[PDB]
């Protein structure tokens, strides 16, 4: 609905980097070899400020037992 | 003129021997790597241009998976991917994107080609090469037999008649009625008679703990069938392969649905094979899970007839 | 003298075929000595001697690179060949994703006809107007200044046969079909559904134009209700990816999407808006004139007598699609083989149609 476009819109004007972060591709079934690439990625972004951290759909990782069928 | 001729005959004999020594040397070399422990691996990509690709990462904190593979890849079973340039020790065109290869863990080269198919060859596929049943030995089942014989057996043989007509054969049959009537006994008798391989698949067996596993199992079942031709795939259940829910909330039971749909599409995807014959049976009297509209789907209807007193006597 | 010449040619030809084969086996040996090639990607270039690579002999490493290699090949973020103990950059090659033929199964656009189970014709025309026209001109859309379609959905009872309607379409459009079987996308491994979809989508943009045909999405269909993450986390994984492509800076530039769904109820709130699934078309139940046509195209190849009142059968028949009528035609044809004639009657069709109707829902 453009909910996303407004976010990008302020970013473009303001003079700071767009970091697009996937929060439901945070989710994972078990540790193994696969999820460790993004580990290094976040930290550099904090260092070389300014940036805008946009986290898309946090919820995959956020659902836990608060319904108790998770 | 004399001299050159006689020396060339001695030259050619000497050259063969040096080349002969070379081959000898190679034969021992390859052999040693075969004696187990040995790595079998799976070639994901055939290709033989555009090297380089990527696997594994560093660490710190925040978790998203990644994997890659190109040129030709083999993924060995420690879960490691390897880049090799092709050899003529086995030919790459003869190899496929999805093939099992035998690899020499030294240079990581494909010493040999292994058979077709990967992973499980179904976790419980029962093959009955010749059933022990005959229908000529049981009468009073008669009405059902007349219809059965006419359904399955007639297309394969009578093919010449079909060809002239221009209509095609069926591919699937449905049998419905009260279980435990010895409905199955007649299915085992037709298989014995016809000279197809009888493959017994039980519907809860396709269901696994493991996620997406069943569709591979069915696809494989189909593939094994292709090689065996003719074949009868006997599917017990139309309750553990005959539900898919029309409920709004049905998401949790997604597994069951995915498998069922897979069968129906596997039938709809292409245009029939006369290598497979499929017979489906119920195990609880009558459901609605549409799987009968086309003839690449099921189309033949066999009904159990209610008991006839004359028939009971005959059986007795 | 005479004898020697005659013998010489026979032994020379024999020995040559043997020497040549043997000589190859020697080349193979040379290769077993050769070193293994580890795959890496460069994170960044530190010094002209130091590079960051994240290898798969071991973990992350700082590695060297040959002094025989060009500076022009240093390019920011590329795929690299590494050794297996020297741990150096053997080569650099430009980063594209790997192509998929293990995820791209090919169905040729003309293994059928759209006069086979034609008479479904009208729905073909509506799918054509949406899809076909953008391929011919973007220019016509462009002058006006209007965003063209990305995706189209077909839903309903699979009376056509779900897959058949689509397949018939593929033939007409005559394009590059990238085919998806939904339950091979779901796997029991971490992040494969996500990796697979993404690469697949990537390959379409390079290769453009291309159609991605998704047959029976129901691995994408499921918004949860009990809010699990049993298998249910994968449902969320895939769904999220579909939306991520749309939410991105990607534009399906010449990329077309066709979806098939059996029952529609698990759609997202972002699909109602165009800019993913634009058009959603329904099944439509044939008119009796369509029905006649469909019966007519079926009857036509096969053998018959010399006189069939087509209209009578049209009357008895209702509530069927082209696949549904086809079975009745073939059914009549069985009864003729039984009768032992290549000659049909009106009666076989009347009975055939009733036989099918009963059996049905």
């Amino acid at each position: 609905c453009g909910k996303t476009m407004l976010a990008k819109a302020v970013a473009h004007h303001t003079t700071a980097a767009f970091i697009r972060v996937v929060g439901s591709e945070f989710v994972q079934k078990y540790l193994g070899e696969g999820p460790r690439m993004v580990r290094d990625v976040f930290r550099l972004a904090k260092e070389n400020a300014p940036a805008i951290i946009f986290i898309d759909e946090i919820d995959a990782i956020a659902t836990k037992r608060f319904d108790a069928q998770t | 003129e004399i001299k050159i001729m006689k020396s060339e005959v001695l030259r050619v004999t000497h050259e063969l021997q040096a080349m002969k020594d070379k081959i000898k040397e190679n034969s021992e070399k390859i052999k040693v790597n075969k004696t187990l422990p040995y790595l079998v691996s799976n070639v994901i990509e055939l290709l033989d241009v555009d090297p380089n690709d990527q696997e594994e990462d560093g660490a710190n904190i925040d978790l998203d998976s990644q994997r890659k593979g190109k040129c030709a890849v083999i993924k060995t079973s420690t879960r490691q991917t390897y880049f090799l340039p092709v050899i003529g020790l086995v030919d790459a065109e003869k190899l496929k994107p999805g093939d099992l290869v035998g690899v020499n863990k030294d240079s990581y080269l494909i010493l040999e080609t292994l058979p077709t198919e990967y992973d499980s060859r179904v976790k419980a596929m029962e093959v009955d090469e010749r059933p022990t049943e005959q229908y000529s030995d049981i009468g009073g089942l008669d009405k059902q037999i007349q219809e059965l014989v006419e359904a399955i057996v007639l297309p394969m043989n009578h093919k010449e008649k079909f060809e002239n007509l221009g209509i095609q054969p069926p591919k699937g049959v449905l049998m419905y009625g009260p279980p435990g009537t010895g409905k199955t006994l007649l299915a085992r008798a037709c298989a014995a008679q016809t000279k197809a391989t009888f493959l017994k698949l039980a519907g809860p067996q396709l269901v696994q703990m493991f996620i997406g596993d069943g569709a591979k199992l069915v696809r494989d079942a189909f593939a094994l069938a292709k090689e065996k031709a003719p074949s009868i795939i006997f599917i017990d259940e139309l309750d553990a392969i005959g539900t898919k829910r029309f409920d709004s909330e049905k998401a949790g039971d997604r597994e069951v649905q995915r498998t069922m749909l897979e069968l129906l599409n596997q039938l709809d995807g292409f245009q029939p094979n006369t290598q497979v014959k499929v017979i489906a049976a119920t195990n609880r009297v009558d459901i609605l899970d549409p799987a009968l509209l086309r003839s690449g789907r099921l189309d033949r209807k066999i009904e159990f007839p209610m008991p006839n007193e004359e028939a009971r006597a005959r059986i007795m | 003298h005479k004898e020697i010449d005659g013998r010489l040619k026979e032994l020379r030809e024999q020995l040559k075929e043997l020497t040549k084969q043997y000589e190859k086996s020697e080349n193979d040996l040379k290769a077993l000595q050769s070193v293994g090639q580890i795959v890496g990607e460069v994170l960044k270039q530190l010094t002209e001697e130091k590079f960051i690579v994240k290898a798969t002999n071991g973990p992350r490493y700082v590695v060297g690179c040959r002094r025989q290699l060009d500076k022009s090949k240093l390019k920011p973020g590329t795929r690299v060949a590494l050794d297996m103990t020297t741990l150096t950059i053997m080569r650099y090659l430009p980063r594209e994703v790997d192509p998929l033929v293990y995820n791209m199964s090919h169905e040729d656009p003309g293994n059928v006809s759209y006069s086979e189970i034609g008479g479904l014709s009208e729905q073909i025309r509506e799918l054509r107007e949406v899809i076909e026209l953008p391929l011919t001109n973007p220019e016509l859309f462009q002058r006006v200044g209007i965003i063209p379609p990305k995706g189209c959905l077909l839903y309903g009872p699979p009376g056509t046969g779900k897959t058949l309607l689509a397949r018939a379409v593929a033939s007409q459009l005559d394009c590059n079909f990238l085919k998806v079987v939904s339950s091979s996308i779901v796997d029991k491994y971490i992040g494969e559904s996500a990796r697979l979809i993404r690469e697949m989508f990537n390959y379409a943009r390079d290769h453009q134009p291309c159609i991605i045909f998704m047959d029976e999405i129901d691995a994408i269909g499921g918004r949860r209700f009990s809010e699990g993450t049993s298998a249910d986390r994968e449902i969320q994984r895939t769904l999220m990816e579909l939306l991520n492509q749309m939410d991105g800076f990607d534009t399906l530039h010449r990329v077309k999407m066709i979806m098939a769904t059996n029952r529609p109820d698990t759609l997202d709130p972002a699909l109602l808006r165009p800019g993913r699934l634009d058009r959603k078309i329904h099944i439509d139940l044939p008119n009796e004139q369509a029905r006649l046509d469909i019966l007519k195209i079926h009857a036509g190849p096969i053998t018959k007598h010399g006189e069939i009142d087509y209209e009578a059968i049209v009357k008895l028949s209702d509530g069927f699609n082209g696949a549904d009528l086809r079975n009745v035609c073939t059914e009549a044809g069985m009864f003729a083989i039984r009768a032992d004639h290549d000659f049909v009657v009106q009666e076989d069709f009347m009975k055939a149609v009733r036989k099918v109707a009963d059996s049905k829902k």
